[PDB]
């Protein structure tokens, strides 16, 4: 049979052109651990071949070889060329002979065996902004002042930086809401001066609680440097904590030096919420050291063991719980309580 | 003929700016090397007051103070070490590539127990990655106060001090530059210290004077603050330490509000020696599986400071919850001491501890609570292992836990439903599916749970990937109930009754495969069926149901496989239904009636359904449900 | 007061030491080393042959030959470079840390055209690494033929040669250890030089001696054969190298049978100077999101040599589809020459790669033909890259394509759609299923198709990913039309028709949702329904159907978020359909019948079952339609 001229393809196989059909000759050397892999392309190949189309002598093709080479069926995806059915062997066998491993004749590679568990990936479910997330409900005080912390580590975070965020509303921040799970808040401006964005989030948590914020009615909401003429606070409801209550009236006061920063607040949250009611949080009792912080970090856990539903609360507990100072837990549980015991 | 020996000289200059520039990645590296210089001194002074104290009588504690200065951009290291000669000076810190800590522990006996932390003899000069000018003072006993002041020039300057007397001690006092005052501030100073050489076994002072004077309302005077606060409790012997401070230790690591579940303490003693620290969280990470760039939370100590974290080969993939620590005495080190010159000690590595965490899930499991918290929290990573490795497979596999059907509402072993196998039993039959309910009660699970047998609900979707690997278990077979060739030890009459069943039914299947044509690869009447009409089940070899649903919903899937691995049906029908004999009554009567067409063809509408299948067009569905209900009501 | 200036010396055998053993990770870069030095000598040699060319009298040609021996486990690299002097070679070989390239290049004038390997000095030490004693033999114009040899003892023998005249070349003799015998075979020569050194300006041949003598059947006598066999185009200028070209280059670079979709090559000239040249293959590699460990496919190259590989910060994940080079002239280097100093290069190199590849996307996207096949094959990456990047997300949403109602059968861009909208159209309303033909016909559609608005069907998993943080598109927002809040615009007759029968079912709502209790958040009258008795719709804050279903089958998942994020469900229906008017009527005669709470009940499951939702218990709406079969049937 004649063929055409050679050229190399692959590097597992001749390819000619016979008297026309291509024939892709096959060129098996059975001497390297790489002719498995040839053998499998001898078994790959001809997948269209008949049963008894073979033209190789038993005395000079080994049966064992060839008995299973006609596939009955098989996809095959990746090589596209093929050859007629029939193989060729020396008498005496060439040199490094098959072994014979005479290895699962009636075995069936499984097409696509080779699966892969592919990159996972992470959903953040971005439906709605804050105002509409609290016009719709409005939750209760606990993840409600969970929110505003959230809201001062990010706001923290961010002038750190050095560039002052301040245009912040009810607007430009987005709320993550999860289905049921506890809605996780971030911070963003899709809608085009230190402390000044603490008196924002001041201003928006308490809005967060339910009230609208009287520096949002009627005016004096980008900055207030605009010095409102009310000269008081609006009472927010008794059913919130006075703790935040003195938070929120401390932060938006009208004295820039008497603001308290965005970490001393975020860490005066961190007290109140999750370190549980404790005579050494109150009158400044606690001598600040760094083994208290830890003992704080020890009284953390008691406020998942009541409040664990929340997603958010054990989120933020693993992601800020780290990141706390000395000097500002010192300022924060001074604060706390030479407010609250007023003397 | 004429042989002209020589020796090496080497060029000073680009030698000075080679060590300087092309060494080191990152500069924050210069206070590791100063501190761990620091720290072999203290431990040379040390060493000598064993065998007599009198040289102690200089300074008696031992400390390591620094003492940042913004006024000057001077950020002073001071210690209270053994300290040089004016001839060590020179020799020590003059001769580049010579080390005075090699030299006194070689000269040390053979059987001693210091353990210095560097021996090359180029740490020092790194220092000028961060600084112009650098002055050293220091006085240490048999001499007096010598000062040393080099720019990196080639030339360096020493002069005898007249300052104050600082005893047995040495300080460094560099010059940083513009470029470089961002480590002048406290923050990124105990980040570095924290980072590396955080465990130093000599208390590290920080020196800040953040002094208010804002008028007695003053705070913070002088702040002198520890940050080495935590011993290394890994270099104390186990059988000591109780299970508290392993608390502690762990709460200090990693901030953390709770304890930790469990701890495995070991250590390795052949020529590749090391210790390890491994602890199991209590609580799993939220973040895990999601790729944080993180791999492996284990960090690699070498005498006691960093050297490489989230190096993959380390820990295989799935053990990344795992976190703790592993110090070795000794390792090839690449000179910048980041990472290690052959690979393959990494190896070795991993399978000592990936044995040994193994033997510690073992050991886990004897008690019920303590596991059943860990595996209901981290029961994903053991069926992933399963999945990837395979030579601890045989060994991952007893940990696992099934529901079953006998369980009742806890999980159970493997071991469990092979000691309840029944005599004649000789398989495992599981049934992988959505949800513990809908699988419960599912058709192919009737005629087993009649029987007797037991089943294995699967209801996650990492699940199939694990069984599709996991074809074996102790001498017994998997095998799932929604695959074609279903078998049960039957007595001959059962036999007798299926075979005369198929003789009744054998033209019935034959009409209902002309209809329905293309939709079924085959139909024949079941063995696996009782109080259903009719289900569906896959060829022997191909994907099941759930796989099919399974990769079909997978993100970042390929659609030629999809297209390519699509499983083959085959519709089987219960001979025993009522329904079944009136629809075979219906079709010998009239070989084709329309009735018969629409009926067999919403039969198998519905069987897919329930069978675990998604509908194809569920629009054709719903219609023909709203026909149905349209001619119920009359319209 | 008394000052003691001093000047650094060093101590040559820990420095030989060091440089040996720390420095270099893997033994197998002392090849790399030797090569560009004798690459240096050779366009050291060839830039003096432009002012005279008699200079080049000794040897016409340049190439590097390397002769392996393993009789004699010798290595010999012989090239035919400009050569060292006995001078030149004592300075350069016997001083650490000088390097004669620099000097050399330092005294050329300023405005020349060589661009030399190295500068630092040591990398010729690094061939210690495999072997004992290296003699290096050189003969150099102005010199005769001399001999050095070294054992990295500390010394080193000059001796004049008397062997036979090599002319104007060098040739170096390494004498390998058993330990490091396998580099004399050819398959790791080619392999290394393949991987290293492979563009290199000059040809490289090997010179083993598999001579057969079977006996003129004798075969392979001497075979010569080059490596270095494609020159780099990326130096070339652009506007000069056709569209060919690159085939080849695509082709040998990378192992393909078929030629490359599209090529960019660019180069920036700033102060970071550098070129680079980037293919987008034409088949999708079938294991590219299956992750290989291979995060980028794009090579550093610094001068054209290799320096790093799968370095993700180079180019951003989803962008690892590209195949590439990226050469700079001059960047900070690790002593090894295997990372850079400061990774802060990286990301301007990652800013420039990632806009000029998006251009070239841009520019792609004309040829409607060229782009449909790009885009079928690499959509998926698109979307991971708008799921990422936050910054590039408006630029990569002109890009994608979709299925639309109106599109036919071929896909379309988002500004087709915007350009087709109507006037008072403000909205883009997509709809996202699992295949084409099930969502074309789906319920929701039908009232936006009779009004003649068109829809977008995202019919892959990926979808939702990308849809969900691509809230809007050139002032228009895009909403679902499988939410609740669904409104159109309409006319006023419209919204009276609306209200009337809102207060005509009024109480069937109510009726029907004191049944199904708990299943179900609201009932109300629908707007989008027609042909249709009723459908579900999610809430408009929370998970849809197919988001839900796709995250509960997605393997890895957190069972905790997905008790969380569950989707409430809101039962919506069509006041015009016949069903619904009968059972308004059944039920205000009949409060409670329970042919009417049947009947809801099974419309229910229908309607969920239509919405794309997957059934709770599909074996409970089983039995309800064999029970419905059954009475239909008189059984
Ligand atoms: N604080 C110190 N007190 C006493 N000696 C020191 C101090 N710091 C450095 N040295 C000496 O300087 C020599 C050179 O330091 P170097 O070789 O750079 O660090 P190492 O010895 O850890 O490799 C060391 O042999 C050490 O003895
Ligand atoms: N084949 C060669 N022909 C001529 N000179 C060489 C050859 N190989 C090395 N040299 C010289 O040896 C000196 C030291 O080499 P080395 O510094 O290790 O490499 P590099 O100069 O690339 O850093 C170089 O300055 C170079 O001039």
């Amino acid at each position: 049979y004649l063929i055409g001229q050679s050229i190399g393809k692959g590097c597992s196989a001749a390819v000619y052109e016979a008297t026309p059909l291509a024939i892709k000759m096959m060129w098996n050397i059975s001497a390297g651990s790489s002719s498995e892999a040839i053998l499998n392309t001898m078994s790959q190949e001809l997948v269209p071949a008949s049963r008894v189309a073979l033209a190789g002598e038993y005395g000079a093709v080994t049966y064992r070889k060839s008995k299973r080479g006609p596939k009955q069926l098989a996809p095959h995806p990746n090589i596209i060329r093929v050859l007629r059915a029939f193989t060729s062997s020396v008498p005496l066998l060439p040199g490094a002979l098959v072994d014979y491993p005479d290895v699962l004749p009636s075995r069936l590679h499984p097409e696509g065996l080779g699966h892969g568990r592919t990159l996972f990936l992470v959903m953040k479910n971005y439906p709605c902004t804050l105002r509409q997330y609290l016009c719709v409900n409005t939750p209760s005080p606990r993840l409600a002042a969970m929110m505003l912390l959230q809201l001062l580590e990010g706001v923290d975070h961010l002038v750190q930086q050095g560039i002052a965020h301040r245009d912040l509303k009810s607007d430009n921040i987005l709320v993550e809401l999860d289905p049921d799970g506890c809605p996780w808040l971030v911070i963003a401006d899709f809608g085009c001066y230190s402390k000044a964005d603490a008196w924002a989030v001041g201003a928006i948590a308490y809005e967060i609680f339910g009230l609208v914020n009287p520096f949002y009615g009627q005016g004096k909401a980008h900055l207030e440097s605009r010095s409102y003429q009310e000269a008081q606070l609006p009472a927010l409801p008794e059913s919130v904590p006075p703790d935040v209550r003195q938070l929120v009236r401390a932060l938006l006061q009208r004295e820039a030096s008497k603001r308290p920063s965005a970490r001393v607040a975020a860490n005066v949250l961190h007290l109140s919420l999750w370190g549980e009611h404790i005579l050494a949080l109150k009158n400044l009792k606690l001598d600040k050291m760094v083994g208290w912080l830890l003992q704080q970090s020890a009284a953390t856990l008691l406020a998942n063991r009541l409040t664990e539903k929340c997603c958010v609360e054990t989120k933020m507990k693993m992601l800020f719980l780290a990141n706390l100072e000395c000097e500002t837990l010192c300022q924060a549980a001074l604060l706390l309580c030479s407010w609250r015991a007023a003397l | 003929e004429e042989v002209e020996t020589f020796a090496f000289q080497a060029e000073i200059a680009q030698l000075m700016s080679l060590i300087i520039n092309t060494f080191y990645s990152n500069k924050e590296i210069f206070l590791r090397e100063l501190i761990s210089n620091s720290s072999d001194a203290l431990d040379k002074i040390r060493y000598e007051s064993l065998t007599d104290p009198s040289k102690l009588d200089s300074g008696k504690e031992l400390h390591i103070n620094l003492i940042p200065n913004k006024q000057d951009r001077t950020l002073t290291i001071v210690d209270t070490g053994i300290g040089m000669t004016k001839a060590d000076l020179i020799n020590n810190l003059g001769t580049i590539a010579k080390s005075g800590t090699k030299a006194f522990m070689e000269a040390l006996q053979a059987g001693a127990d210091i353990s210095m932390i560097g021996q090359f003899g180029v740490g020092f000069y790194s220092a000028y990655l961060v600084a112009e000018k650098v002055t050293v003072i220091t006085k240490h006993n048999d001499d007096e106060q010598y000062a040393w002041e080099s720019s990196a020039g080639g030339s360096f300057t020493v002069r005898t001090d007249t300052g104050e007397p600082m005893g047995r001690g040495t300080k460094v006092i560099l010059h940083l530059k513009e470029d470089q005052t961002e480590y002048l501030e406290e923050r990124r100073i105990k980040e570095i210290v924290k980072k590396h050489s955080q465990f130093i076994g000599y208390p590290i002072t920080l020196f800040v004077e953040k002094e208010r004077d804002k008028e007695k309302i003053k705070e913070k005077y002088i702040d002198q603050e520890e940050l080495n606060k935590t011993k290394p409790i890994w270099t104390r012997n186990p059988d000591d330490i109780t299970n508290e401070e392993y608390g502690e230790f762990y709460k200090s690591l990693t901030n953390d509000w709770e304890d930790h579940l469990a701890v495995k303490h070991f250590s390795v003693e052949g020529q590749l020696e090391f210790r390890a620290l491994l602890f199991v969280p209590r609580r799993a990470p939220f973040d895990l599986f999601e790729n944080r760039k993180k791999k492996n939370n284990i960090k690699l100590y070498v005498r006691r400071v960093f050297i490489m974290d989230n190096c993959e080969e380390l820990i295989p993939e799935y053990l990344n919850f795992i976190r703790g620590v592993v110090d070795s005495e000794d390792l090839p080190l690449n000179i910048s001491r980041e990472m290690l010159q052959q690979s393959k000690i990494l190896k070795v590595i991993r399978k000592n501890l990936v044995k040994k965490c193994l033997e510690l899930f073992t050991e886990l499991a004897e008690d019920k609570e303590n596991y059943k918290k860990f595996y209901e929290q981290f029961s994903k990573n053991i069926k992933l292992g399963i999945h990837e490795d395979s030579q601890n497979r045989k060994k991952l596999s007893e940990l696992l836990r099934y529901y079953t059907s006998a369980s009742g509402d806890e999980m159970v072993s493997l071991k469990d439903y092979c000691t309840r196998m029944k005599e004649n039993q000789k398989h495992i039959y599981y049934i992988t599916g959505e949800t513990k309910d809908q699988v419960a009660n599912s058709a192919f699970v009737e005629r087993l749970r009649k029987h007797g047998l037991e089943v294995i609900y699967m209801i996650e979707p990492i699940d199939e990937y694990c069984v599709q690997q996991l074809k074996e278990f102790e001498g017994k077979t998997l095998v799932s109930v929604t695959k074609e060739g279903l078998e049960l030890p039957e007595d001959e009459e059962e036999k007798k009754k299926q075979e005369e069943k198929k003789t009744k039914f054998e033209n019935l299947c034959k009409i209902m495969k002309d209809i329905l044509e293309k939709k079924v690869e085959k139909v024949v009447v079941s063995n696996r069926l009782v109080t259903s009409p009719c289900c569906i089940v896959t060829s022997t070899y191909g994907w099941t149901a759930n796989m099919e649903r399974i990769m079909k919903a997978q993100a970042l899937r390929d659609n030629s496989t999809m297209g390519y691995m699509a499983a083959k049906k085959h519709l089987e029908i219960n001979p025993d239904h009522s329904i079944i004999e009136t629809l075979r009554q219906k079709a010998e009567a009239d070989k084709n009636d329309k009735s018969v067409k629409d009926l067999v063809i919403l039969l198998y509408e519905t069987a897919l359904l329930s069978s675990g299948f998604s509908l194809e067009d569920p629009q054709t569905h719903a219609n023909r449900i709203y026909r149905m209900i349209k001619l119920g009501l009359g319209i």
